[PDB]
């Protein structure tokens, strides 16, 4: 009972994480200099992994 | 029917994921800088700003719809997932 | 000089003297920002012979297109390369002795759609401010019958008949 | 000065109707351009010199500002979700753990009678569940 | 030949502007007569469909295979101060007496002074870093943006 419901709670938190990863990726792209392009790739993979497992 | 409701839930999930992906990809594509021809820099820039803001609003709306889907699925599970009603009754 | 389209040029003392050639004289008193000082037409006006000095002195000339007698005289500017070789530079139509440069077909649509996107942008960014969300509440803005009434209703109809309303 | 009873959402209507006026200006000017009478077209070859490198720098600063606003609305919605999740369906958990419930239409009802427990009493105990966190 | 292309461009762009006009009118009359029960999804949907469809369609019909619209210049033939009912029937329920005021009202390319002050501020911001950091930022942005679209187009498979 707590199992499937806690799964639903986790998917709530991961929808929040998906929106925050979208926002962080365009945050890094809006920078005048964005040196951590590897971190941009990491945030992009994080975004797509979040959407996919949701 | 129950089948119809489950199908509708599947349709909503597919639509929300598709919308988030499409809006993000379209924002990234507009983010490309291109050389201008017959677009008048100022007008092109305001149109691009409006497009980005509207797409971000659409992404947020899709996230709210996904929250609504999760809530509806939770309600369905609490109301008619027969095993857990049986374990609750027995306990 | 930055935007020639946004300027206006008049002379009010030369308004009641307005005839066909006097449109181009009106155009050539002095100090019009549109009309050039280094035009050939000034050199035409310097010595003499305004009949053929548009043509023998090759360059930018200012050719009047269409004549309406009270207010509308269309002055067009062209570059010549020879006699009977006419190439358009710019257009200048007069209205009540007021010259306006004729805008291009592109720039008017661009300016209007610029105002379009600006206005809808302000409207949308206002509308985005009002909406407040909660998952429990949803969205919002920042601004019985006991079923024995069939019998009571039939009794009401019998009361309507037995006692009618009277205005 | 009075309008069909719209005292909120007036400024959005002002901006939208200003857009409607200039769009009617565009329809007007291209229609009167489209007929030969009252307005005409002349093909002119004219050229302009850009005084500064406008597409590079203007596209740069405008796209950084646009991406700034987009990230602002996105991250504002994100933190709204964070504060938004940090109660109805937990009470539905407890209520279903004690009582017998079902859903018809959009309505969520429950049985109050002992007809599950064996009584043939001709009275149904249907109580409604009403979100108000929860009420019956 | 090219005049037929100009006529096709004028008809198609008048079509797109007419669709945007009807969309704006439907949205404003919906806001007026439909003021109640109006959720933020409804107005986001209308804003998105209106601006997305009509701005993108105007841009794509403005920037492919078209004659240069700087080349055509708008000039009037006549100015006759009389109530022309054919003009009233042409321009749709608008455009009173064809006189000295309407063409000086319409051929106006000075924008509002607010966006003119905005343009002054853009030229002020243009006075900053240029032609090395500018080219560097353009190239890096295009590279990383193509990289992200490549990532998403790969993962979509």
């Amino acid at each position: 009972l707590a199992n499937e419901r806690l799964r639903a709670l986790e998917d709530i938190e991961r929808e929040i994480g998906a929106i925050l990863q979208n926002a962080g990726t365009v945050i890094l792209e809006l920078s005048k200099e964005k040196t951590n392009e590897r971190l941009l790739d990491r945030q992009a993979a994080a975004f797509t992994a979040s959407v996919q497992h949701v | 029917s129950k089948e119809t409701l489950l199908q509708s839930y599947n349709k909503r999930l597919k639509d929300d994921i598709k919308s988030i992906m499409d809006n993000f990809t379209e924002i990234i594509k507009t983010a490309k800088i291109e050389d201008e021809t017959q677009v008048s820099r100022a007008t092109q820039g305001e149109q691009d700003n409006y497009e980005m803001h509207v797409r971000a609003a659409n992404i947020v709306r899709a996230g709210e719809s996904l929250m609504k889907l999760v809530s509806d699925l939770k309600q369905f599970l609490i109301l008619n997932d027969f095993p857990s009603v049986n374990e609750a009754i027995d306990q | 000089r930055d935007n020639l389209l946004g300027i206006s040029w008049v002379d009010s003392s030369w308004i009641p003297i307005l005839n066909s050639g006097s449109v181009l004289d009106y155009f050539s008193e002095r100090s019009n920002p549109f009309y050039d000082r280094t035009c050939n037409n000034e050199v035409v006006k310097m010595q003499r012979l305004t009949l053929e000095h548009l043509n023998q002195m090759v360059g930018i000339e200012y050719i009047l297109l269409h004549a309406q007698e009270p207010i509308l005289f269309i002055i067009r500017k062209q570059q010549r390369q020879s006699p009977a070789q006419v190439i358009p530079l710019a257009d200048y139509y007069i209205i009540a002795g007021v010259i306006y440069q004729a805008p291009d077909l592109g720039s008017v649509i661009n300016s209007r759609v610029l105002t379009a996107v600006h206005g809808i942008q302000s409207a949308f960014d206002e509308a985005m401010s009002y909406c407040r969300y909660h998952p429990s509440k949803g969205y919002w803005w920042h601004f019985s019958s006991i079923f024995q009434r069939q019998r009571v209703d039939a009794l009401l109809l019998d009361l309507r008949q037995k006692f009618p309303p009277k205005f | 000065k009075f309008q069909p009873s719209l005292w909120p959402w007036d400024s959005v209507r002002n901006n939208l109707r200003s857009a409607l006026t200039e769009m009617c200006v565009l329809y007007d000017v291209l229609s009167i351009v489209r007929d030969k009478k009252f307005m005409t077209l002349d093909p002119v070859s004219q050229d302009a010199l850009p005084p500064k490198q406008n597409p590079q720098t203007l596209q740069l600063i405008s796209k950084k500002k646009s991406l700034a606003g987009a990230a602002q609305i996105l991250l504002k919605g994100a933190e709204r979700l964070t504060k938004s999740v940090t109660d109805f369906n937990s009470e539905l958990l407890r209520l279903r753990q004690h009582w017998k419930l079902r859903k018809v239409g959009d309505k969520i009802l429950g049985d109050l009678s002992y007809r599950s427990a064996g009584s043939l009493f001709p009275h149904h105990g249907t109580f409604e569940v009403i979100k108000n966190p929860l009420d019956v | 030949r090219e005049e037929k292309q100009l006529e096709a461009s004028l008809d198609a762009l008048l079509s797109q502007v007419a669709d945007l006009k009807n969309s704006l009118g439907s949205f404003i009359c919906k806001l007026e007569n439909e003021y109640g029960r109006l959720t933020w999804p409804s107005v986001l949907d209308s804003f998105a469909l209106l601006s997305g469809q009509l701005n993108t369609l105007n841009k794509v019909l403005k920037h492919e295979k078209t004659p240069l619209f700087r080349n055509q210049v708008i000039i009037p033939l006549v100015l006759s101060p009389d109530r022309d009912e054919d003009l009233m029937r042409q321009t749709e329920g608008r455009v009173p007496v064809f006189s000295h005021e309407v063409v000086p009202d319409h051929l106006r390319t000075k924008p509002d002074p607010e966006v003119e002050e905005q343009e002054k501020q853009l030229t002020t911001d243009a006075a900053r870093i240029g032609a090395d950091a500018a080219q560097k930022q353009i190239q890096s942005l295009n590279k990383m943006c193509s990289n992200l679209l490549e990532k998403i187009s790969k993962e979509e498979r």
